[PDB]
């Protein structure tokens, strides 16, 4: 089961994090069933 | 989900992935209807000793 | 001899649940070393059906 969180939040800091609380609310369980170990962004 | 209860309109909000509300026990303390997306509470009805 | 159904006979290793291995991975039977070449105690690692 490969399931996607995620949360949208408006910041205004230049180069690093900001600090605070921020939950992130499940989007998708995407049924795949696939071994996954190694992956790779765009 | 069966269960027993009173059904009333709910004052919560429920994110839309939230589908239904447990307490402490984990019983179902409020629902999402699956065909009206509104939310209902579950209060249980009246028990005592008689 | 209906031989489309194959079975994998030899796995190094006991699978996840829910895990598919199509790998085409020969296996070493014996301490003689394959190195993907048939031969003596290297065998194919799905077998056919009779
Ligand atoms: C059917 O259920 C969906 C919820 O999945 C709801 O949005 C829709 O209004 C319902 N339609 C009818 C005709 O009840």
């Amino acid at each position: 089961y490969f399931k996607i969180y995620s949360k949208h939040t408006p910041i205004n800091l230049v180069r690093g994090l900001p600090q605070g609380f921020s939950a992130l609310e499940p989007l998708v369980d995407l049924p795949i069933g696939i071994n996954i170990t190694r992956f790779q962004t765009l | 989900l069966t269960g027993t209860g009173v059904l009333t309109e709910s004052n919560k909000k429920f994110l839309p992935f939230q589908q239904f509300g447990r307490d402490i026990a984990d019983t179902t303390d409020a629902v999402r209807d699956p065909q009206t997306l509104e939310i209902l509470d579950i209060t249980p009805c009246s028990f005592g000793g008689v | 001899g209906n031989y489309n159904y194959l079975y994998r006979l030899f796995r190094k290793s006991n699978l996840k649940p829910f895990e598919r291995d199509i790998s085409t991975e020969i296996y070493q039977a014996g301490s003689t070393p394959c190195n993907g070449v048939k031969g003596f105690n290297c065998y194919f690692p799905l077998q056919s059906y009779g």
